[PDB]
């Protein structure tokens, strides 16, 4: 048992038509101290998928460790390590699963919340979340701590079904997430402006986007806000 | 629960209720409270429900183990001894257990008292669960030795009928059991509803209640 | 410990076509023993009729409130309480006591004599209304009444069909509950008469 | 709760949800949670539902009786004061969450209110366990210089999106639109997505299934004459 | 202070027929007010001809389900691809349950499938393993709400013969297939009315001689 | 205090009440009289904890000898009954609760019908054909539910009282040193010498 | 919450951000942290939003009510009746608050009255969960006698970056001028101050 | 368990101790032997939590047997009193200790003398004319300390053995459901069915 | 406790107070926290002190043991080991490390491990409970590529704010140059910093 110390904050996603988009800000905080700022959360695995992970910042560079040795392993005595027995966003994410189950059951928890972006053999979109408690499960949309409660009412509205998925475009899905991250940079007191994203895409492969900003921001309208009632200069 | 056993001439008659309860919610009402541990031998449940479950099968494979290793039926004193010890490992852990361990043995009818504490006792007459209380009271007034087997099973029947009654976390059926020599004979299960309006009926009993 | 639960009970009220039921069971605990089977639980203030659930002492002392209040309002109004007033009432005395609360869950129902509207409402134990055209749940089995109305209820029921579906919403409901049974009644109500009847139900 | 306040060009509109919880439960699905303080100053509440009724009665009740002592049309700016002095007295423990709105002389006005008696001013508000859900609607679509119809779309959206993705939130939508120079339109039920589906089977029972001991007659009538 | 347990409410249902047995369960998963999945798979196929749910916590129920799916595999090695029957699987649950009677599985645990003489089985489960056979059986968060119900449609329960008056009870006729999904699609109907976190879908899987079966249903989203 | 029983009969109410006082691990007394005349045909037995059950017993007492002087007449048990309700009920949302049960056994003289109200420290009361407070009522309903009868004798009631007793002798861990047992009639209350 | 009050050569500025927060979640981005409780004398609120508003609200009453009576109060009188307040119910209030007003005579004055209920003259300064962040560079930065402009930037800056650490604080930048000119609000938004 | 005696005298060792086993509200015994021969001439009584005290006493008869079979010889009371409290004082540095209190009385064959040893579950050992556990000394104290003789007969042991049940039935809130006594002398171990 | 480190151009240098406290009471006033665990590796500690040292001599240890088996460690391999310890013990330890170091190849490398056991690679790290005073200074002040008189003067400037503002901090600023020239020891005693 302990407590989280240097954390991120919300990790968004979702699925289009040919694969997945996934995001989340380069922010390391230090309780309300925005202390770290050049953070990267997305952690690709492969060419076919990204790890994007919320919460203890500790624990997630030792899970990019286990990630980065599991890829080393795989390709051990493996002459089709970059081909049909290649890492599949499957395999990762029931590693992960497996391992933070089995550390919250020794009362000893990597204190994250994870989402598993991928495409796998087939060209399937691959999508599931997991964190602290080895709690599992996947939708067509997905987000940690205050991208739960924000993003996914506005990702919902783009993709509400299984069904809205092949009628969802890459263009609309990358809009509307980066709608979400500008959101959450409003009402998060825990975000940053600057994010990283991330698509895989069955065709085009995976595209990796740094040192994004959230731009096209309403502030005008404060000017007029004056007072708390009945105050009028 | 509800449950009792008591010794008489004639074996040992042992009942119980059938009822479950998670709160205030009545999780079931069919619950098998008796535990066939070998034909020869009865136990009881009470209190939680896994525990007594777990460990009384547990004692039964000990049981038969016994019977193999030894070419003879385990006494009632033994198997009881056996579950005492299994639990007391398990004392102050959270486990729950109210049992009676029924039978004959080379000694006649025999019953023992189990529960978690500790406590492991011989006697002639026990009842034990929530509704323990309500059912003493007909039994201490009624129980003979000299009981026939079939006013005994009438006796073990309305005993824990008083306690379904009163007692809100008792209630369902009422599953009967009579252990003789030649070993252990089911007699029944007896919804509560349609028992209660009877009894009513054919002994007055009950007058306060309106049918 | 919980007082909303040491002396158990539920109550249940319906609106039917011209018509409205309410029931309650009878009895009367201290936490796992029972202690009477003859508590009811419904009042009725003229036409107005009013079920309380919760702890016995504030259901006997509410009663005895209302039973004051409505005698007054008469006194002053020549005229009896109707439904819809009453409801206010009881919300307006549960309020006052907002920070040394009647630990109950009250239940209205009744017929305007005026316009001849059937009419239910309830509460919680601060005065909260949830006047609902279906139908009110109250009590210690009130999850198990909700899973019962919900399903068993449909709009426009008659006098001798709704009286059927309450009974058996508040039968089924009271026997999932350790706290609830030992005996119950149903009152159906009609413009200008109102029958009341026992229902036999299991005794455990 | 979900509710939510727009303003707009010539007025302001505010609209909530239907549904009341006790816990898990759903003890009211369709629910008012539009409040009347006076003819044009309407608010919305959530937290301890009988607190928001109550202390919306009363501020409603000194509302109007201030009103006729100055021959006035009340002031939302009145109600908000009145509200935030009672809130701020009982620090905190009449859990009323308000969103107050209205039109007076003065203009249109937008208030939020939190039960232990602070209060903000905005164009566009949110407040309940679906604030978040509809905050974030509001965040994407709101704009200046809104139309009357745009701002009533917002604010269902907004709603909607809290009846959707919290399950504190749910049933129907309400609404009432306070423009200048107008009467306000009250509309209850302004939307309707979530209608039951017929039920497959009917459990009407045979008449006689319910076992009886006893009948008898209620007087509810006074004593008779003769 | 680190809590291991929390609670992806959802609701089952299971109902045994004549030659045929039925496992129910909403597709919702939620934390506290916040959805996580409108479908997310809770009732299994586990070989067999066995179904299961395992309903509570999610990580503890997909790590029990994930358990017994293991140990039906096992026991084909282990004894010459024998079938595992209703009875043996239940006991066999048991066994996984009470192995963490100190740190328990945080799940109502269902299993539906056929005895050995072909009739329907359904077999329900405490958190630490007591279980019992049963005819109808509703667990998770809407249990409370259901259950009256069955025993009100399944079992006749406090229903009597018109014209006797509470003398000759409703005798016990046997249900078919078609009428249990009614009874089933009515109770989670109503316990979505209810209950929060019930809705947004159905899944039902029928088990026959045959083998299994699926069907799903919509249900709100609010 | 500890046992206080009531049981109502065809023509009069009994009710027994144990006779030790506990004060810790020693017993002070082993003859104390749990009763008080409210009234010459209504009697009230009380339990509950030290102090508080005698200020209210005697409370109560003198209020309603006030109230048979001012109006040279005597109230009914059910209005006596209702009076110690309200008391109770106003009791217990006061800064110190009276923490007291008590049993109000009266013959209506005008009804010419004995009567039994069970009461508690809420203020929750009911009108019944026997009761008991606190622990005692488990070992006790049992028997009555089984024996009891409406047109019982008194001396029948006793017999069934002496059954009631000699159950609770024999599995209350305690020790409550027997029972003084008093019968309301319509003559008035006298007190059964030899129990 | 960060919040300041600099005096200078021509009167006084006060300076706040206008981000309020319920736990991580931001309630209001827009807030108006600055609040009137005379013409020309002001305060910047932070802590209990609740207890300041209340505060402020009887504050403004007070002077008021002074005003009616004897004329045009001074800072000093103003940021007394904010201490009496804070200080006599100081178990039951949580406000950290800072009094700003311009005379003739006086010229610029501020005054800070911390959770206590204390008062501290001084040339400027600085409150919220985000001063902390800011104390060095204030203290480095500060000089008395500044020009108008001069002030501005100060504020700016240093508010800039107590915007840039603290999580609490955030939004726009308000500001009000006092001087004898009479009373200036100004506003900067983000893409303004985040580039410094 | 409640009340356990012991008294030594002239020429032999009498322990009294009490019958009632009780698990909460309700009295599940009347009639048990809280007793374990040891050897031929040496009795434990015991007394404290349910399990720990049989499971401790059996296990100490257990030793004292399997040395008796191995040495064909009947140890000293003060050796198997030395014996146990070394156990006892072995156990309450223990994770779980045992919660039992004993007395053994044994008669010295060698000395030709009877000795009564007071041994709590702390290990606290002391050789004493009379002793008891729990609530049970406070009681009986004074009269053992008034009447006791060391040269005091069998027959006038049990008569001031009986004056000190008496006390105890008379101020004691707890029904113990009277004694079982035994006597422990030259001849052996033998149980008084009368008392 | 006030420490920091900062690059340069022409490698690194460490800075630290000197004060030890005991509650409000200095057990050490002439504390030295820049300790040596490599030639060139050198950390600054703040926390438990008793934690800080055990760790920080477990660490001289493995890369004594390193180099005499693989050559000399880079400061990226000492961040590491310094990690691996805090990370793993996280539960009970109390240590907050700047670990700075000057590799030829490298140059001047800064790492800091806050209390999860987290590791970050910085141009500059403050750390301790007189850092927070001196976020907004640093950041405004700080420029890669500096020159080794302006970097002593920036570390100077900024640990005498935090002195200045935090109780904890005080005493001496002590500070470690690392460079290819080798390494230099400087002191600045209170009559020096604070007058700036
Ligand atoms: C009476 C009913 C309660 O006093 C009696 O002791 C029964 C005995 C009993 C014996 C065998 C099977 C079932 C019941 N006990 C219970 O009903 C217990 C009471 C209890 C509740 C909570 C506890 O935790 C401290 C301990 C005891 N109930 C249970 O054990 C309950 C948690 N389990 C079940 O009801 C098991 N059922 C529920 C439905 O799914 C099948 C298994
Ligand atoms: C959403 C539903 C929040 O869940 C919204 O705020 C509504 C607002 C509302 C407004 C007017 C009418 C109806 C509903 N709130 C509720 O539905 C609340 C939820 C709630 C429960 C308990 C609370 O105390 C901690 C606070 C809020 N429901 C109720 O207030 C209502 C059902 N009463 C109660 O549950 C009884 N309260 C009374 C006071 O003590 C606790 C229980
Ligand atoms: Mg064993
Ligand atoms: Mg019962
Ligand atoms: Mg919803
Ligand atoms: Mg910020
Ligand atoms: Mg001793
Ligand atoms: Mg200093």
């Amino acid at each position: 048992t302990q407590q989280p110390i240097v954390t991120g904050t919300s990790v968004i996603s979702m699925k289009y038509d040919n694969g997945v988009i996934i995001a989340a800000d380069n922010l390391g905080s230090y309780g309300s101290l925005l202390r770290f700022n050049g953070v990267e959360r997305l952690i690709p695995v492969g060419d076919n998928t990204v790890v994007g992970i919320s919460g203890d910042i500790s624990d997630m560079q030792h899970i990019e460790r286990l990630l980065k040795d599991l890829v080393t392993e795989n390709a051990y005595d493996n002459p089709l390590a970059d081909a049909e027995e290649a890492l599949e966003p499957s395999y990762i994410f029931e590693y992960l699963a497996t391992v933070m189950y089995q550390r919250r059951s020794k009362m000893n928890p990597l204190w994250n919340a994870i989402i598993v972006a991928g495409v796998q053999s087939n060209g399937d979109q691959f999508l599931r979340y997991v964190n602290l408690l080895g709690v599992t499960y996947s939708s067509p949309t997905l987000a940690t701590g205050f991208g739960a409660h924000m993003a996914n009412p506005l990702l919902r509205k783009v993709v509400d079904r299984e069904s809205d998925i092949p009628k969802t475009t890459v263009q609309v899905a990358e809009e509307a997430i980066v709608n979400a991250m500008r959101v959450l940079y409003y009402r998060d007191a825990r975000s940053s402006r600057n994010f990283s994203l991330a698509i895989i895409d069955k065709n085009t492969g995976l595209t990796f986007k740094k040192n994004l900003q959230v731009e096209n921001m309403k502030w005008d309208f404060a000017k007029d806000i004056k007072g708390y009632g009945t105050q009028k200069i | 629960t509800t449950t009792l056993a008591f010794k008489f001439r004639h074996g040992v008659i042992v009942a119980a209720d059938s009822r479950a309860t998670a709160g205030a919610y009545i999780a079931s009402q069919t619950v098998k409270k008796v535990i066939e541990i070998n034909p020869y031998l009865l136990g009881t449940m009470a209190g939680g429900a896994a525990d007594c479950s777990f460990w009384e099968r547990l004692l039964a494979r000990q049981c038969r183990i016994y019977e193999l290793r030894n070419k003879e039926r385990i006494s009632v004193a033994a198997a009881s001894k056996l579950l005492a010890n299994m639990v007391y490992q398990y004392k102050g852990m959270g486990l729950s257990m109210g049992t009676m361990i029924c039978g004959w043995d080379k000694r006649g009818p025999g019953l023992y008292y189990v529960d978690s504490e500790g406590n492991r006792i011989s006697g002639a007459t026990f009842s034990v669960g929530s509704g323990s209380v309500y059912a003493y009271g007909v039994l201490d007034s009624n129980y003979k030795w000299d009981l026939s087997v079939e006013d005994a099973l009438y006796l073990g029947k309305r005993s824990i009928l008083a306690a379904a009654h009163r007692d809100a976390y008792s209630g369902g059926s009422v599953n009967l059991y009579h252990v003789t020599e030649d070993g252990w004979i089911y007699h029944g299960n007896h919804d509560v509803g349609e028992l209660f309006w009877k009894v009513k009926e054919e002994e007055g009993s009950f007058n306060n209640v309106i049918g | 410990s919980d007082p909303s639960s040491i002396n158990g009970g539920i109550v249940v009220a319906m609106t039917g076509k011209d018509c409205v039921a309410i029931a309650c069971d009878l009895r009367l605990g201290s936490q796992s023993l029972g202690v009477s089977n003859k508590f009811e639980k419904i009042f009725h203030y003229g036409h107005v009729f009013l079920g309380i659930t919760g702890l016995a002492t504030d259901v006997t002392t509410l009663n005895e409130m209302f039973r004051y209040k409505t005698n007054l309002y008469k006194l002053k109004e020549e005229r009896a309480i109707e439904p819809e007033t009453f409801t206010q009432l009881v919300s307006s005395s549960l309020y006052e006591r907002r920070f040394g609360p009647y630990f109950v869950g009250p239940v209205v129902a009744g017929i305007n004599s005026k316009s001849g509207k059937p009419f239910i409402a309830g509460f919680d134990l601060i005065g909260c209304i949830d006047e609902a055209k279906d139908f009110i749940v109250s009590g210690t089995a009130s999850d198990q009444l909700f899973g019962m109305c919900e399903s068993l209820y449909e709009p426009n029921l008659e006098p001798e069909d709704l009286f059927e579906t309450i009974s058996q919403a508040l039968l089924n409901a009271a026997d999932r509950d350790a706290l609830s049974g030992w005996g119950a009644v149903v009152y159906i109500i009609k413009k200008d008469e109102v029958v009341k009847r026992y229902l036999k139900m299991r005794q455990d | 709760t979900t509710i939510v306040g727009v303003k707009f060009n010539n007025g302001v509109v505010i609209a909530a949800d239907t549904r009341s919880t006790q816990g898990p439960i759903v003890a009211d699905k369709n629910c008012a949670k539009l409040h009347r303080i006076s003819p044009k100053i309407w608010c919305a509440g959530a937290g301890t539902a009988a607190d928001t009724e109550a202390v919306t009665q009363l501020i409603g009740s000194n509302i109007e009786l201030h009103s006729l002592y100055t021959s006035r049309e009340p002031r939302v700016v009145s109600a908000l004061q009145m509200l935030k002095q009672h809130l701020f007295k009982y620090q905190g423990h009449i859990g009323a969450y308000l969103i107050v709105a209205g039109v007076d002389p003065t203009g249109s006005h937008l208030f939020s209110i939190h039960a232990h008696g602070s209060t903000d001013v905005g164009y566009y508000l949110s407040l309940g366990s679906g604030s978040l859900a509809a905050m974030a609607v509001l965040e994407s679509h709101w704009k200046q210089d809104l139309t009357k119809e745009e701002a009533i779309k917002l604010a269902s959206d907004a709603i909607q999106a809290g009846i959707w993705n919290d399950l504190g939130s749910g049933s129907n939508v309400d609404v009432c639109v306070m423009e200048i120079g107008k009467d306000a339109e009250y509309l209850r039920n302004y939307l309707t997505p979530n209608v039951r589906e017929e039920k497959q089977k009917s459990y009407k029972f045979p008449r006689g299934t319910t076992a009886v001991l006893k009948e008898s007659i209620v007087n509810i009538c006074d004593i008779q004459e003769e | 202070q680190f809590n291991p347990y929390g609670d992806n409410g959802g609701t089952i249902l299971g109902i045994a027929g004549e030659d045929f047995a039925v496992l129910a369960g909403d597709t919702r998963n939620i934390t506290d007010y916040s959805i996580n999945s409108r479908y997310e798979p809770k009732v299994f196929d586990c070989g067999d001809n066995i179904v299961m749910s395992a309903n509570g916590f999610a990580a503890d129920g997909d790590a029990l389900v994930k358990r017994f799916k293991n140990s039906v595999k096992w026991y084909h090695f282990d004894h010459n691809d024998k079938k595992l029957s209703i009875n043996s699987a239940a006991r066999n649950i048991q066994h996984l349950l009470y192995s963490r009677r100190f740190f328990p599985y945080y799940v109502y645990n269902i299993i539906a499938g056929l005895d050995e003489d072909g009739k329907g089985a359904v077999y329900s489960f405490d958190p630490v393993g007591s279980y019992q056979r049963e005819q109808c059986r509703a667990g998770g968060a809407a249990a409370s709400l259901i259950m009256p119900f069955l025993d009100n449609q399944v079992n006749f329960k406090n229903q009597y013969e018109p014209g006797t008056n509470g003398k000759v009870k409703k005798p016990l006729k046997y249900l078919s297939v078609e009428e249990v999904i009614k009874l089933v699609r009515d109770s989670f109907t109503s316990a979505t009315e209810r209950h929060i976190q019930v809705g947004d879908g159905l899944e039902i899987l029928i088990v026959t001689k045959d083998g299994v079966r699926k069907e799903f249903y919509e249900l709100k989203r609010d | 205090m500890d046992i206080i029983l009531g049981i109502r009969v065809q023509d009069s109410v009994i009710l027994a009440s144990s006779k030790a006082v506990t004060r810790g691990i020693s017993v002070l007394k082993d003859s104390d009289d749990k009763t008080r005349q409210l009234s010459p045909h209504t009697l009230m037995s009380f339990a509950g904890e030290a102090g508080d059950t005698v200020q209210f017993a005697e409370y109560i007492q003198a209020n309603i000898q006030l109230y048979s002087i001012r109006e040279d007449y005597e109230l009914s048990p059910q209005a006596v009954s209702s009076f110690v309700r309200q008391e109770l009920a106003k009791s217990i949302r006061s800064r110190r609760p009276y923490q007291v049960n008590v049993l109000i056994g009266g013959y209506d003289k005008k009804k010419n019908k004995p009567e039994l109200y069970q009461i508690d420290y809420l203020g929750t009361k009911v009108e019944l054909p026997y009761g008991a407070h606190g622990y005692s009522g488990f070992y006790t309903f049992s028997l009555l539910d089984h024996h009891y009868r409406p047109d019982m004798t008194t001396e029948e009631g006793l017999d069934l009282l002496k059954l009631c007793v000699q159950e609770l002798e024999k599995r209350m861990p305690m020790d409550f040193k027997g029972v003084i047992v008093k019968i309301v009639d319509k003559d008035g209350i006298r007190q059964v010498d030899d129990f | 919450t960060s919040i300041m009050a600099v005096t200078f050569k021509d009167g006084v500025i006060l300076g706040a951000d206008s981000r309020t927060t319920t736990g991580a979640y931001i309630a209001n981005r827009v807030t108006d942290k600055l609040t009137r409780v005379h013409d020309k004398i002001w305060c910047c609120r932070s802590g209990s939003a609740a207890d300041t508003q209340a505060i402020a609200d009887i504050v403004q009453y007070h002077l008021e009510l002074y005003t009616s009576q004897y004329g045009t109060p001074s800072t000093e009188t103003a940021a007394s009746v904010f201490k009496e307040l804070c200080y006599e119910n100081k178990d039951n209030l949580t406000a950290g608050i800072i009094v700003a007003g311009y005379d003739d005579k006086n010229k610029g004055e501020v005054y800070t009255i911390p959770l206590g209920g204390s008062v501290h003259k001084l040339p400027y300064a600085i409150a919220g969960s985000g001063s902390t962040f800011i104390y060095g560079y204030c203290d480095k930065n500060f000089r008395e006698n500044m020009s108008k402009e001069e002030t501005v930037d100060f504020i700016k800056h240093s508010l800039s970056q107590a915007i840039k650490w603290d999580g609490s604080s955030g939004g726009v930048i308000r500001m009000v001028v006092l001087t004898a000119a009479g009373v200036e609000r100004l506003i900067f938004y983000p893409d303004e101050y985040e580039q410094l």
